[PDB]
């Protein structure tokens, strides 16, 4: 029940704004923790969002006049009206926790223990428009059938911008699923993969549905993965 | 924009002790204390293992520790296992309840069994040819140590135009991943005879040879 | 913490080998009745129980 859930994801264009949200469940945000860690894979990170309510002088000398945010305690949800979003802010944030000093966890000590996070949202600020992903069913081959374990999937290719989420059989296939991250093309396009190692006897008899979802473009494709039936 | 010095590449044998540091200045030597060390399997939110440097986390194996003096450091990671090949950071103060920390020490655990890279090569689908596109999907999984260079052989010809390979990403079984793509046209796909994807993993080579659709 | 026992089957807890305090009792919850028989609340940290 107690969980931080990110919501309010959509497409942002240069000159526009969007209202993000981190909703706590179980514990009310009136007397709880919220730390907005901004992560870019491979490099260092930064904690930026300075909103501890009461509205006094506490800010960081890097985002002056850019990140504006409000407080709503009783609703157990916080909204992030991140105005003037720059195109160089491609990162998935996480609202998290900390530890102070008051209660039984610390009677003598300092604190500072981020311990409960969210799952993040996928918001891309791109000058160009969003494009629907192209799903190409990668069919099993003769070697996969004769090898005992068949490899099949559906390549998501030439979609801009991110993201694309691939699920199998609407959650009815979990064993062997492995998702290969998107590639950065020279032209800026993306291509990811999702391969599940299935029994070779289930080819044709068991239907293989891959659900490809792209939220900013609002496209859902339920692609069928079929064997090579010439 | 604010970034402090850490030793990025650290490695140690299992059962040994390694030291992790993160740099500060003279405005941080008199009498403060705020240092909590991180732990990240790459690609997801961190994990807490060490905080309150010389005291007790609630539920944590007591094989890890920290030690504190002058300009002489330790996050003392001892009793190394196969699951310690993870990213690390610290925390620190910046004055008036402000904050800063270091640049991501990455630990690599040696003395692990080397596994051959499992390579699967997928030719483009029939409707992809109908879409006037061709993509050679090479997928390399379960390889360690992760030093792989994806090579393409279009009828024993090294082709580098249109080759895009991902960075090595950690997998579930203490190994890394790779997904390479060669983007060609259907005219160039059905002109050549065969297509082979090869990798050079610690000298070992695993090749997958596919052919265009017969019908 | 989460739940306590009844009065006829009174819940017993053993505490030793740690530091105790009374001023830390006014943070997690505000109490209603607090009577230390024979002992003043101000001196408790000054004796070693």
């Amino acid at each position: 029940e107690v969980q931080l859930v990110e919501s309010g994801g959509g497409l942002v264009q240069p000159g526009g704004s969007l209202r993000l949200s981190c909703a706590a469940s179980g514990f009310t945000v009136s007397s709880n923790y919220m730390s907005w860690v901004r992560q870019a894979p491979g490099k260092g990170l930064e904690w930026v969002s300075a909103i501890y309510s009461g509205d006094s002088t506490y800010y960081a000398d890097s985002v002056k006049g850019r990140f504006t945010i409000s407080r709503h305690n009783p609703k157990n949800t916080l909204y992030l009206q991140m105005n003037s979003l720059r195109a160089e802010d491609t990162a998935v944030y996480y609202c998290a926790r900390l530890v102070g000093a008051l209660t039984n966890i610390v009677v003598s000590g300092d604190g500072g223990a981020f311990d409960i996070w969210g799952q993040g949202t996928m918001v891309t600020v791109s000058s160009a428009s969003t494009k629907g992903p192209s799903v190409f069913p990668l069919a099993p081959s003769s070697k996969s059938t004769s090898g005992g374990t068949a490899a099949l999937g559906c390549l998501v290719k030439d979609y801009f911008p991110e993201p694309v989420t691939v699920s199998w059989n609407s959650g009815a296939l979990t064993s062997g699923v492995h998702t290969f991250p998107a590639v950065l093309q020279s032209s800026g396009l993306y291509s990811l993969s999702s391969v599940v190692t299935v029994p070779s006897s289930s080819l044709g008899t068991q239907t293989y549905i891959c659900n490809v979802n792209h939220k900013p473009s609002n496209t859902k494709v339920d692609k069928r993965v079929e064997p090579k039936s010439c | 924009s604010y970034e402090l010095t850490q030793p990025a590449s650290v490695s140690g044998s299992p059962g040994q002790s390694i030291t992790i540091s993160c740099t500060g200045t003279s405005s941080d030597v008199g009498s403060y204390n705020l240092v909590s060390w991180y732990q990240q399997h790459p690609g997801k939110a961190p994990k807490l293992m060490i905080y309150e440097v010389s005291k007790r986390p609630s539920g944590v194996s007591n094989r890890f520790s920290g030690s504190k003096s002058g300009n002489t450091a330790s996050l003392t990671i001892s009793g190394l296992q196969a699951e310690d090949e993870v990213d690390y950071y610290c925390c620190s103060y910046a004055g008036s309840s402000t904050w800063v920390f270091g640049g991501g020490t990455k630990l690599t655990v040696l003395s692990q069994p080397k596994a051959a890279p499992s390579v699967t090569l997928f030719p483009p689908s029939s409707e992809e040819l109908q879409a006037n596109k061709a993509t050679l999907v090479c997928l390399i999984s379960d390889f360690y140590p992760g030093a792989v260079t994806v090579a393409w052989k279009a009828d024993s010809s090294p082709v580098k135009a249109g080759v895009e390979t991902t960075t090595p990403s950690k997998q579930s079984n203490n190994k890394y991943a790779a997904s390479s793509y060669l983007s060609l046209t259907p005219e160039q796909w059905k002109s050549h005879r065969s297509y082979s994807c090869q990798v050079t993993h610690e000298g070992s080579t695993v090749e997958k040879t596919v052919a265009p659709t017969e019908c | 913490a989460t739940r306590f026992a009844s009065v006829y089957a009174w819940n017993r807890k053993r505490i030793s080998n740690c530091v105790a305090d009374y001023s830390v009792l006014y943070n997690s919850a505000s109490f209603s009745t607090f009577k230390c028989y024979g002992v003043s609340p101000t001196k408790l940290n000054d004796l070693c129980f």
